[PDB]
C-alpha cells in the first residue's frame, strides 16, 4: 500500500502536509498555489486507489 | 526440504549477478 | 520496484503474482512458501477503505512468471484458490499492523526450474540476517516510479534500517511487526518497492546454509523512494507462529 499525494480537498489516506499520511478521522486541505496543504480534523474519503495483459485461457476464469 | 535453493541458481552452483551485494552486507 | 534492474530468468522462483479473474489485472505479489501455501499481505485482499474485500473465487495466483503481461504458456502456472485468511489481528484502520494474509492452493503444484518454494525462517535465521545494514532483495512487477510499469519482474537490493530510523521517519505508529528498508539520503544509491509490488517477498541469503529465507512481505510506504522515507514489510518471523497454525489447522 503506498500512499501518495492527496489531489483534492476533503480526500483522506493520501499524502497531505510533505510526505504524511493525513489519516482517518482527518482531511486534507488543499493548498492553492504558494499555500501548503493542511491535515485537519474532518471526515475525509479515501483517494481512489490509481493494463495491458494479455487474456489467460477460459479454463481458469471458471 | 529444499524449500530456498533455486532450480536455475544454487541447485546448478551457479550466482546470480547481484547475490554477492547481499552476501557482503553481512559481514 | 523503483532503481532495480530486470529479474535474470528463475531468479525468485517463489515469486507469484495474484491476479484479479474479472477485470483480468494485476492485484499485487506474494511467494510460494510450499505445494499449496503461497503467502502475501492481508491488505491485498481486505482493505474497507477502498471497499476491497475479496474472496477466494475473485481471485487466481499465477506462478513461474517472468513477463508482466504475458500469458507464458507451458512456463507458468495459474491456480485457483481454496481459501483465504487473514491475520485476525490485521489493523487496517491505523497502521496496517500485521498485514499478513496466507492463500490455501485448490490442487498442489508441481515444480518446476520456474517454481520453488521460498523458506520461511526460525529463531536463529531472525537473528542473524534481521540487522540494520544487512541487505535483503524485494521483487515485483510493480511501478517504476511514484507517479511507468515494467514488461518484465523487476529486483532490487535494499539494505535493513535502524528502528529508531525508521521511526523518526514517519508519524505513523510503529509496531514490532513491521521492519523498514532502504538507503538514507546520504548513501549515494536509492531504490524502494512501489504500488504493485505489495504482498511480494523481501528476501535473504544465509551464508550458513546458501538458502532464500523470506523476511518481509512488502507492506505500505509513503511515496515510492522519497529521501528521508523508507518502505515498511511486515515481520515474517514475528507472526510465524500464526502461519504455522493456519497451515496446520487448514493445510
Ligand atoms: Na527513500
Ligand atoms: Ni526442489
Amino acid at each position: 500500500l503506498t500512499y501518495t499525494d492527496c489531489t483534492e480537498s476533503g480526500q483522506n489516506l493520501c499524502l497531505c502536509e510533505g510526505s504524511n499520511v493525513c489519516g482517518q478521522g482527518n482531511k486534507c486541505i488543499l493548498g492553492s498555489d504558494g499555500e501548503k496543504n493542511q491535515c485537519v480534523t474532518g471526515e475525509g474519503t479515501p483517494k481512489p486507489q490509481s493494463g495491458d495483459f494479455e487474456e489467460i485461457p477460459e479454463e481458469y476464469l471458471q | 526440504a529444499d524449500c530456498g535453493l533455486r532450480p536455475l541458481f544454487e541447485k546448478k552452483s551457479l550466482e546470480d549477478k547481484t547475490e554477492r551485494e547481499l552476501l557482503e552486507s553481512y559481514i | 520496484i523503483v532503481e532495480g534492474s530486470d529479474a535474470e530468468i528463475g531468479m525468485s522462483p517463489w515469486q507469484v503474482m495474484l491476479f484479479r479473474k474479472s477485470p483480468q489485472e494485476l492485484l499485487c505479489g506474494a511467494s510460494l512458501i510450499s505445494d499449496r501455501w503461497v503467502l502475501t499481505a492481508a491488505h491485498c485482499l481486505l482493505y474497507p477503505p477502498w471497499d476491497k474485500n475479496f474472496t477466494e473465487n475473485d481471485l487466481l495466483v499465477r506462478i513461474g512468471k517472468h513477463s508482466r503481461t504475458r500469458y507464458e504458456r507451458n512456463i507458468e502456472k495459474i491456480s485457483m484458490l481454496e481459501k483465504i485468511y487473514i491475520h485476525p489481528r490485521y489493523n487496517w484502520r491505523e497502521n496496517l499492523d500485521r498485514d499478513i494474509a496466507l492463500m490455501k492452493l485448490k490442487k498442489p503444484v508441481a515444480f518446476s526450474d520456474y517454481i520453488h518454494p521460498v523458506c520461511l525462517p526460525d529463531r536463529e535465521t531472525a537473528a542473524s540476517l534481521l540487522q540494520a545494514g544487512y541487505k535483503g532483495r524485494v521483487t515485483g512487477w510493480g511501478n517504476l516510479k511514484e507517479t511507468g510499469q515494467p514488461s518484465v519482474l523487476q529486483v532490487v537490493n535494499l539494505p535493513i534500517v535502524e528502528r529508531p530510523v525508521c521511526k523518526d521517519s514517519t508519524r505513523i505508529r510503529i509496531t514490532d511487526n513491521m521492519f523498514c528498508a532502504g538507503y538514507k539520503p546520504d548513501e549515494g544509491k536509492r531504490g524502494d518497492a512501489c504500488e504493485g509490488d505489495s504482498g511480494g517477498p523481501f528476501v535473504m541469503k544465509s551464508p550458513f546454509n546458501n538458502r532464500w529465507y523470506q523476511m518481509g512481505i512488502v507492506s505500505w510506504g509513503e511515496g515510492c523512494d522519497r529521501d528521508g522515507k523508507y518502505g515498511f514489510y511486515t515481520h515474517v518471523f514475528r507472526l510465524k507462529k500464526w502461519i504455522q497454525k493456519v497451515i496446520d489447522q487448514f493445510g
